[PDB]
RNA sequence: AGCAGAGUGGCGCAGCGGAAGCGUGCUGGGCCCAUAACCCAGAGGUCGAUGGAUCGAAACCAUCCUCUGCUACCA
């Protein structure tokens, strides 16, 4: 199944394919093919299984030797050790969240389900690079600092350069949790000190404390129709969510319900949602068959919903929880919140355009992303420390945790401070 | 912090040309 | 992946059991002192593939082949 959830963020540039592949051994894959048109700017998905030879080297299957494939150039190899079987350690997720500015929210949505990160940063372009202070930032607000600082692409860049980014990006976030975190230089052209990069996940990434014994909640970010195009009519099936479970032992055959609703016909006002009920079909994760569906972990949870509801991507950030969960389904909400005295995810070379925004006024459209949903509202009070805004679509409100505030600074939202639910 | 960046580095860098 | 379209001369592209068409270039010659437009002949044919039912498949039938497109992604 899963134990950890690893996400691998990073700024435009640097290759995604091969480093996903060299850790994981499963393609980051989704719409267009085209994989992508630099690297992925979807919400990829990805396990793994992570055995020992009794070495801090992760072998293949073929653990004798493993000779690469990445360029003809030279021939990369690396020695695992010798064959007679492997011990399985643990089996672990990915989280693999997009590269790219514009999709930042969605970055932010499949982030917040992690339990650690690798911050895949590029050596080609500026030095203090915007994305890695977005990224580092919003991951010590979420309630995580298992990080594990990955220099993946100094494949041609000089070691002055490569020197001299890492120096600044550790300067800049001095007030944000970096220096416990490794910083690994590492080959994706020769894919050198992979094997090194194997020793520190299971060192800085333990599994954290999982409750099994309170109630389940698995956060939905993907949707998968597995009746898909060309169904035969008795070969029906359920709708598919690729969900994390972070609280709770989900069990097979058990009923969840989808919690921010599905809003009453003829509605004058803003009131009324109802969920929605399905029961689970089958807890798949991996390629391994399984009865229970373990926090902690990023599974596949088919359920007795029917094809419309997946037959495109249209249950990113949605709360389930088992059945007839607590948790209220705000349409109209009281956030605390705070800002950042500068624009975040944005400086370039000339130092534009990181000067401190102005306060915000009622009546502008602005994403709140709290929990992993992603929701658009509107501000109808502001006070400094109290604004009430109301929502377009009704979020399910698992505890008051944290959100994640942005503001359309031009063609798209940008991050400008964050808060807590009151 | 950066010691585990540059025993790395000179892992790394001295197999590049 | 399933799904709407296509399979013809270089290109455009008629056509359907008793027929490889026509448009455009192609090349020669004529008219005219000569070219041009024009006219004539010349030149360009696995009609995807694999067969079957058949007195005969360019035509029926089934499959395979491809690009053109769809819910936009299918653990």
């Amino acid at each position: 199944q899963a134990t950890i959830n690893i996400g691998t963020i990073g700024h435009v540039a640097h290759g995604k394919s091969t480093v996903v592949k060299a850790i994981s051994g499963v393609h980051t894959v989704r719409f267009k093919n085209e994989l992508e048109r630099n690297i992925t700017i979807k919400l990829g998905y990805a396990n793994a299984k992570i055995y020992k030879l009794d070495d801090p080297s992760c072998p293949r299957p073929e653990c004798y030797r493993s000779c690469g494939s990445s360029t003809p150039d030279e021939f990369p190899t690396d020695i695992p050790g010798t064959k007679g079987n492997f011990k399985l350690v643990r089996h672990v997720s990915f989280v693999d969240c997009p590269g790219h500015d514009i999709l930042m929210a969605t970055m932010l949505n499949g982030a917040a389900v992690m339990d650690a990160a690798l911050l895949l940063i590029a050596g080609n372009e500026s030095c203090p690079q915007p994305q890695t202070s977005e990224h580092l930032a919003a991951i010590e607000i979420m309630k995580l600092k298992h990080i594990l600082i990955l220099q993946n692409k100094i494949d041609l860049v000089k070691e002055s350069q490569a020197k001299e980014q890492y120096e600044q990006i550790l300067a800049f976030v001095q007030g944000t949790v970096a220096e416990g975190a490794p910083i690994i230089p590492i080959s994706a052209q020769l894919k050198y000190n992979i094997e090194v990069v194997c020793e520190y996940i299971v060192k800085k990434i333990p599994v954290p404390p999982r409750d099994f014994t309170s109630e389940p909640r698995l956060i939905v970010i993907r949707s998968f129709d597995v009746n898909k195009p060309g169904c035969e009519v008795d070969d029906l099936k359920g709708g598919v969510a690729g969900g994390s479970i972070l609280k709770g032992v989900l069990k097979v055959g058990q009923e969840i319900e989808v919690r921010p609703g599905i809003v009453s016909k003829d509605s004058e006002g803003k009131l009324m949602c109802k969920p929605i009920f399905s029961k689970i079909v089958s807890l798949f994760a991996e390629h391994n068959d399984l009865q229970y569906a373990a926090p902690g972990g990023l599974i596949g949870v088919g359920t007795k919903i029917d094809p419309t509801l997946c037959r495109a991507d249209r249950m990113v950030g949605q709360v389930l929880g088992a059945v007839g969960a607590l948790p209220e389904i705000f349409t109209e909400l009281e956030i605390s919140y705070f800002l950042l005295r500068r624009l975040l995810g944005v400086r370039t070379e000339g130092d534009k355009k990181a000067a401190k925004v102005q306060k915000l006024s009622k009546n502008e459209v602005l994403m709140v992303n709290i929990g992993s949903l992603s929701t658009g509202g509107r501000v109808s009070a502001v006070k400094a420390d109290l604004g009430k805004i109301v929502l377009t679509n009704p979020v399910c409100t698992e505890v008051g945790e944290k959100i994640a505030l942005s503001r359309r600074v031009e063609k798209h939202w940008r991050l400008i401070g964050w808060g807590q639910i009151r | 912090s950066e010691k585990e960046y540059v025993e790395m580095l000179d892992r790394l860098y001295s197999k590049l040309p």
